[PDB]
């Protein structure tokens, strides 16, 4: 596609919301992939950068888009804790129960690093609280495992 | 310069946090009790490499340093893991550079640099170890290893799995005392005596490929070419080298203390004469440095592969070999190497020039065709690559409070964004490292596998001999020990969807895929940890603006460091301690 | 001083006779080859812990000598147990002094004597030890271990054992190999590479406590946290220190042979500078021993005393310089467990730092005589040799020539005693420097008993020396830095004789067996600590002249005791005597 | 003469071959990057034994160069056999000849041979091997062993194999850490602390015999005694000693490069003073070879020579001094199983001590004289290679196999060049091998399909044939308060002759117990009992003289001549006297 693809990648993936701008001005395909399948929402997504996640989105960067793997800008900002991201990306259309090739939700990965916070959000949103990731588990299952009780309490 | 030793481990297979955390914690953790230390630095990586250089004050006597180093590391191995311990760590004095580099090439085309390198390790680099006035040598590239390549689709087939190969190699390319008939104390008036004489150690593909697996129930017969292809290979694939595009290997040859250079040199190459004489055809001997050699660095993008980066190397090696055909000796392209990191994404050139006399007027000097090198370069897409002839500063920044690497990162890049903001003072302020990269987490998941009873060694095994080797046992070759290495056969172990061609046995004797116990996902992690005396560290240089001291953008680099996150410390190194 | 170069090593949980026969002796017998060896030392203690001291002739060069026992110590490091190799032996050329002691206490009360200890093992410590001219250091704590403390009700409940428990945290507490993806030799073509990352080593108390022991026929989970409760605690407990009665923990530290005292001091203090100013607020350095203003005082109760009993006494000794002399002394740094030389239960030093010289005007207020008072006030504690001293009469070995036994041995010893107590006009306080046998707990395993069953030695073996002694599993990562990982019995089920019989082991056909249907125990005596001297089993013998008369003609006397020992028996001299 | 650094290791029931391909070439692949080496060889014999020299430029620190040899040799020490590890490998920094010699006897006659080796290794040998400047103490003897000799008969009456003995030994022959009651941290108010002492060492046989092997399913068991005898004997069995023709032990002992021979010699003497006064009744100190006052006498028989033969030739040795050599002759100290090139069942040697200078007037009673005579009249002693001497005109050459030829092709070659030599008696006195000649040896095979088809597994069949026919050093057990070791072996009657192979079995997986002989086949081959390397390739030593009045430099230059003509891939170099 564009060798400012690549470039994009690179700025989103390092929080410089400055080359960001310049280079969505400039007709870089905000849904450039990297090897890896992650776009610059994904990339801002994991490493925090709420800015980015905003500037990409109102650019028309595809919410839902999905890595090799399965993974989506969501999974990736409920996972790391990034709660202003989990609020816009759901705002901005993600989808909430959204599965990876594993069968884990946004949910699942909040739950498994106790993000509260982030949890309630993500049930806020129509999240399944009886999805089953491959093995059987729910949310519940691994705040048991875990044994989170902040966490059981607000799954019930 | 201060004397600085050098401890060296690999483990194959490993990424840079589990070397760090079995090997170069464990052995930085050993190195008290050692006189006249200054300061210690390690790096551990995602090719298994771990490196401790220990620098020692001016004047300390440098084998006394060497001992004291490497009895604290020796009394330390058995804290090791046992896969490091195998292949050997080394304990030696780093701060010497080489009196010359020897390429060995083929130039009609019959011999891979595996097979060259063979060669070398087996009749050159003894002979010129013990020639007069030489100290280390390093061979480029290894003797051959006896390479299992597995095949997991034929492995699942007959119900084996790797740990089943790795057994029966073990029992089949064995050597053991059997001990003697008539031996003492013998019955008296004992006639007979004889050694008793079992298994002996296989010594060829053939051998190896004969090795019996399983007798299915039918009565036939599995054997190791039926689940492997079998070849004599390298012991790693991490580098490739050539010499003007042709495969090469090598000696990196040492000068020992208190030798004289230029009679040592002479003896080598005497030595190396009288070699010429027993070659195959076409391998030949070169001298790509010798007491005008520069360099040209290649970095690829985050995850770019050996083959890429070969793309790159052979675009510079062709530019050299056209554009200076005048002014060029040679290039030796090393895929894989570089200093601040190796990996299948770096590379680097060394070029080397003809005579002084032959390159007249200052277009062809060296400082002109670096310019016009790097001009030319500047235009390759997806790739830095720069050519350079070999002041500053040396920073560490340094995790004092048990932060962890991402929080290091960010006091890093706290540091970073404000030393660009003072380019009246500080230029070029930047990592010496390198950044995160996507990686592959699998997890496996304990009550799947619990369920199942599937064994997590066999899966561990299996994973880790499959798609990062394992060092199995030793072989003879021609006479020679040398080592066996299991390992996937390419094809396998290229992707994500491979993960589940692999298959474990249970307990019960079915075959379970390693889908039913895992999963996986993207994420970032170090390919190259940095430590500085004993705690994770990020080295960052740099230097003054124009017509600013040295001492001036330290004094800055100090005040900008007292703002960074608590638990952030640094210190001064090298050049600038 | 003839240099001396010191070996330690340590076997978790074992006794001294395990100790001296697995470690010592076979250490001891490959001490081969090495140039200017004038004599050889060791004790084997019931710690399970093993010192080693070479002495060299005068003049040899400490780093060769060093070096040529770290040598041999290699070459026999197969032959020890994997117990003892995987703790690291150490070998050191230093004084046996202190040259100095770094202090550690939270000034705000935020952190227990135990976390203080830790931060120091954890961030102070290998920088202090690599600092050129330090010989050794002595931590006056110990690090964090992640410590499994097992129930056996528990584990009886789910049919587990402490096999099962150790084999679990080995399989799930890993650091795994994994190669990439994209690794070399590729296929052409290839465009990603990239690491494979598996499992890693836990680095929290919930991760262990999620480590899954198995599942039952029912489906349920039995997690290590439901027959173990699970916590940082030290790799040992046997070290305890207090500065001025205040929880602290410290660093003791030796001058390597040869090198320069006051320099050594001034290199570590400006290390110590590097470090302030990451501390978590409260803890601060104290600076209690910097050595002539300042003495020690030693604490040696009869072996068989325990922790509390010799704190009683350094509480009694700690209360005497701050209230009888708090016009003179500044601080007491004190430590039980350490006793300068040995470690153990029923030993202690206190560290003493006095005013300035020129607030402690008089001769009654100085050194000489404020010890002398200290010695005079702890004469008449009860079981305890207590005595102040700044930093000679005879030292006598009684060797064991003919492989008499430890038994023999102590008989021999106590006729030389007894016989040498009926000449006070010519020897004055001869005495043993060791201990005494102790009563210890005999425990034979019923082998017919056990095949019967179906019970594995090993099982057991592992069973009770883990749960009663505690076993080193491996490593996890605790806040960024490699440490030890500990299985053993919560204290109330280690405790006494009836609690053997709550452990149970798993035979062959899946039954849960009490340890009381496989053993028997019996109550005898034997050594906590065994002395050896050039290779062979010795006992150390001090005493000094009467008034009037002379060391040589002491000695003498000595010699002619000696020669009417039983047959086997010889003496050597050595020490200041050599 | 320059100084020589010597690791040494031992494995077993190991033959030549394998001690070469699992030690000798792991450790020489790493003995480069060594300061002032002029060359290195060695030795792996089918006695299990390897010998590596290091020789070093004169005037090296002896220190650093032993220091530099051990830090590479660390590099191949957990590649070694586990075996080999634990016999414990050395590392030393001697001179090559004997400084002197200590013997020990019985007056008395109350303690055989195999006592007194027990006694010195036990209580004496330690003492002396630390003493400065002692570089090399050897016994000759060999210190007790717990041995358990093994029965196949009784052991397939039981369904029990030698895997199982040493299962038995490893568990009931043990050392347990066992903690303590009322250990830290403690319930608070805890008063009882006591160890826990669980099992113990062994350290009598008769605590050996009662090892449980097993209870059957009527309720009788199987006892170790039921299944092998059980005794004290010498880990190895192949050095024996006599002196004046009487059972004698000793410790032979080299100097330490660059020590002082006076001083060392003074405080061995002072260190063995401090011994003799808790001898057992009886034992004394003889001193048969102080280093004109002595001499050696070397006995060297063709490799596959027993004990027995090599004995009869020292017994003509020794009988030749104590009789036709009365008048001159003090002492002859006879040492069978262990010559020059140190250990092996067809060498000895003789150390002959001689009366005082005054009472040997006349200079046919002088040392060289003497030794002459002797030389002479052991010149007509056959399939013998004895000669006497008294610590030049000799050239040092070793063919080297540079082409992966083996060791077959390098005989061969060998054989040509010694051929040729044979026709130039004008220049070339003497010319023979330093080493020895193959022999026949028992080559079996497993069978690996039906091992597997019985499902007897590979790791028991070897141990039981390697145990059985070779010995297994188990563990260790405490004898009179000493750590000291335990081997399983057969019993020797069992593992004498080709058929033995069959009366061993093996258990399999379904509990049938399979003899050797379903499982295996055989046939005689020949090997070599001693293979050579020089500087870290397959070589063949071969020594001789210049011929009357020529040079060496002469003599040197033709066998360079005779080299040139040998098979493509042989080459040669020159060492020891010929190097410089
Ligand atoms: C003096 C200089 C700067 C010159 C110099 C040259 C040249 N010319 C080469 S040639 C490439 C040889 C080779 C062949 C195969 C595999 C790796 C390397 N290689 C060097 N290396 C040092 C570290 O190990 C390998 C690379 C150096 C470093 O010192």
């Amino acid at each position: 596609g564009s060798d400012l693809g690549k470039k994009l990648l690179e700025a989103a993936r390092a929080g410089r919301d400055d080359e960001v701008r310049i280079l969505m001005a400039n007709g870089a395909d905000v849904n450039a992939a990297d090897v890896v399948g992650w776009t610059p929402l994904h990339l801002a997504a994991y490493w925090g950068h709420l800015e980015i996640v905003e500037v990409l989105l109102k650019n028309g960067a595809d919410v839902n888009a999905y890595d090799t793997l399965g993974s989506t800008p969501l999974h990736l900002a409920a996972h790391f804790g990034h709660l202003e991201i989990v609020e816009v990306l759901l705002k901005n259309g993600a989808d909430v129960n959204a599965k990876d090739d594993n069968g884990i939700t946004p949910l699942h990965l909040a739950a498994n690093r106790g993000h509260l916070e982030i949890v309630e959000v993500l049930l806020k949103y129509g999240a399944d609280v009886n999805a089953q990731d491959k093995f059987g588990k729910t949310a519940f299952d691994i705040s048991i495992n875990n044994g989170n009780e902040d966490l059981a309490e607000i799954l019930q | 310069a201060p004397p600085a030793v050098t401890i060296s481990a690999s483990y194959p297979g490993a990424d840079a946090k589990t070397v760090q955390d079995t090997v170069t914690q464990v052995i930085e953790q050993n190195m008290n009790g050692i006189d006249n230390l200054m300061y210690m630095s390690s790096n551990s990586d995602s090719t298994g490499t771990v490196q401790i250089t220990l620098t020692f004050e001016s004047g300390t006597d440098a084998d006394i340093a060497q001992v004291q180093v490497q009895n604290k590391l020796q009394l330390a191995m058995p804290l090791l893991p046992q896969e490091v311990q195998q292949q050997g760590v080394s304990v030696e004095k780093s701060s010497s550079s080489f009196l010359m580099v020897v390429g060995v090439i083929n130039t009609d085309g019959t011999m891979t640099q595996e097979d060259i390198s063979d060669y070398v390790a087996a009749n050159m680099k003894d002979a010129i170890s013990r020639t007069s006035g030489v100290g280390d040598v390093q061979l480029f590239g290894s003797q051959y290893a006896m390479r299992i390549w597995m095949n997991p689709n034929e492995l699942n087939k007959f119900q084996l799995t790797p740990v089943d190969v790795i057994t029966a190699i073990k029992a089949q390319n064995a050597q053991v005392a059997a001990g003697q008939l008539g031996g003492t104390p013998p019955v008296k008036g004992q006639q007979l005596n004889a050694s008793i004489i079992a298994q002996t150690r296989l010594t060829s593909t053939e051998e190896f490929g004969k090795i019996l697996l399983k007798v299915n129930q039918d009565g036939s017969r599995v054997l190791l070419r039926d689940v492997a292809k079998i070849e004599l290979g390298g012991e790693n694939y991490d580098i490739i080298a050539e010499f003007n595009g042709q495969p090469a290997s090598g000696l990196g040859i040492k000068l020992a203390t208190g030798a004289n250079a230029l009679d040592t040199a002479a003896a080598i190459r005497a030595e190396l004469a009288k070699m010429e004489p027993f070659f195959p055809s076409g391998l030949k001997i070169v001298y790509p440095y010798d007491t005008g050699v520069f360099m040209t660095m290649v970095q690829l993008p985050a995850g770019a592969t050996q083959e890429r980066t070969q793309k790159v190397l052979n675009e510079v090696t062709h530019y050299y070999l056209t554009k200076e055909k005048n002014n060029v000796e040679s290039v030796f392209a090393v895929n894989g190497f570089g200093f601040a990191g190796r990996g299948q994404n770096t590379g680097i050139a060394f070029v080397s020039l003809k005579d002084w006399a032959d390159r007249p007027g200052e277009e062809n000097k060296v400082e002109a065709i670096t310019m016009r090198a790097t001009r030319a370069f500047s235009q390759i897409k997806d790739a830095m690559v720069f050519a350079f002839n070999l002041t500053g500063f040396d920073f560490e920044l340094i995790d004092q409070a048990g932060l962890g690497h991402e929080k290091l990162t960010q006091a890093r890049n706290q540091l970073l964004a404000e030393a660009a903001k003072h380019p009246d003072m500080l230029t070029s302020v930047r990592p010496n490292g390198l950044e995160d990269t996507p990686q592959f987490k699998i997890d496996i998941d304990q009550e799947k596998a619990q369920a199942l009873g599937v064994s997590i060694n066999d899966i561990n095994t299996t994973l880790g001999a499959a798609w990062g080797g394992s060092y199995v046992n030793d072989f003879i070759d021609r006479g020679r020990v040398k080592k066996v290495y299991v390992m996937s056969e390419a094809k396998y172990r290229m992707l994500p969807d491979d993960i589940g061609d692999w298959y474990v046995r249970a307990a019960d004797g079915q075959m379970v895929p390693f889908s039913a116990f895992s999963s996986s996902r993207w994420e970032y992690g170090s390919p190259r940890l940095e430590r500085y005396n004993g705690l994770p560290s990020m080295e960052i240089l740099g230097q003054a603006a124009p017509g600013k001291s040295t001492g001036e953008a330290m004094e800055l680099m100090e005040q900008l460091a007292s703002k960074l996150p608590t638990g952030v410390g640094y210190d001064w190194t090298g050049m600038s301690y």
